[PDB]
């Protein structure tokens, strides 16, 4: 950790991501994840970055950022979980990280799904299901997506179950 | 595009 693989690598990966034309390469996501975990002393900047990147641009970033946060979230959760997930306010470590995200996931998801279309919207929906199943954000479906009205509203002209 | 595209959350 001698000034090697600092925020540069992280930010660099994300930046290059958006620079793409709706490609979303898993490689990038990996770098961000491994990096975050490798450096739990920067959960703030990290989580904050991905978060902003999402709400930043429309569906485009929405979907992309979503995937990124997903990977980091899972890993982070397991990490802190291994010891004890506890927090109150402001960033500090994995714990605070997950908490912060869950406090913004509302606008993030909602926006993503909305700005997203049948295709994109579909990806988000699936991801959400896996999240609950796995046990990432054990908040009993936050008000955010909680209100099915979210999908129903954004749900363009199309049949469904 | 050969770059391990399509990142699924169900698979790390």
């Amino acid at each position: 950790m001698q000034q090697d693989d600092d925020f540069q690598n992280f930010v660099a990966t994300l930046e290059s991501f958006k620079d793409l034309k709706s490609g979303i390469s898993g490689s990038r996501i990996k770098k961000l994840t491994t990096y975050a975990l490798d450096h739990i002393d920067i959960e703030s900047k990290i989580i904050s970055l991905i978060i902003d990147y999402s709400r930043l641009c429309p569906d485009s970033h929405k979907l992309g950022s979503l995937y990124i946060i997903d990977s980091i979230g899972r890993a982070y959760l397991d990490e802190t979980r291994s010891n004890s997930n506890s927090s109150s306010n402001k960033p500090g470590t994995c714990a605070h990280a997950i908490n912060t995200l869950g406090e913004v996931i509302q606008e993030l998801l909602s926006d993503a799904i909305a700005k997203s279309n049948q295709d994109h919207k579909e990806k988000i929906r699936m991801l959400l299901d896996i999240w609950d199943r796995s046990g990432l954000f054990q908040k009993s479906y936050l008000n955010a997506i909680r209100s099915k009205c979210f999908a129903m509203d954004l749900e363009h002209h199309h049949h469904h179950h | 595009d050969d770059d391990e595209d399509g990142y699924n959350p169900y698979t790390l």
